[PDB]
């Protein structure tokens, strides 16, 4: 219904965007190792919908 | 190029039914509010219905309980159901797009009513 401003930082860079993001309960990053570096760290956005 | 379909109208015996629709494409930022506003030949932009973002609903006193608005969040588009038309409703209407800044207008529909 309004726009929102979204702020992240990943392992690499950050990213910040102003968007209609249909925003669930719990906004949140999925995160996880690999299975032989372990020396940066995968991420899963699960924070908006839409 | 923010744009607004109309569609819906015609003709119809005194006492029909119908059902308005504008859909409102493009731009169209976040707290829009969209009306509807009635003229017919000789008179002016009679205000009929405003809907906010809020959903409130609010209507004239010159048809009082006979319009109705219906709201689609999903494709964010509004539908007037006309129900129980006289023929003092005889009368062209168009949609009013508020959005935040350019507000809108529509192309038109022909409403008549008469026997």
């Amino acid at each position: 219904k309004t726009q929102s401003l979204l702020i992240v930082n990943n392992a690499t860079n950050v990213v910040i965007k102003v968007c209609e993001f249909q925003f669930c309960n719990d906004p949140f990053l999925g995160v996880y190792y690999h299975k032989n570096n372990k020396s940066w760290m995968e991420s899963e956005f699960r924070v908006y919908s839409s | 190029q923010v744009q607004l379909q109309e569609s819906g109208g015609g003709l119809v015996q005194a006492g029909g039914s119908l059902r308005l629709s504008c859909a409102a494409s493009g731009s169209i930022f976040s707290p829009n509010t969209m009306g509807w506003f009635r003229q017919a030949l000789g008179k002016q932009r009679e205000m009929v219905a405003v809907i906010s973002s809020i959903a409130s609903t609010q209507y004239a006193n010159f048809v009082k309980g006979r319009f109705t608005i219906t709201r689609d969040n999903t494709k964010n588009t509004v539908h007037l159901q006309m129900n129980s038309l006289i023929p003092e409703d005889t009368a062209v209407y168009y949609c009013y797009a508020v959005d935040k800044s350019q507000d809108y207008w529509g192309q038109g529909t022909q409403v008549t009513v008469s026997s």
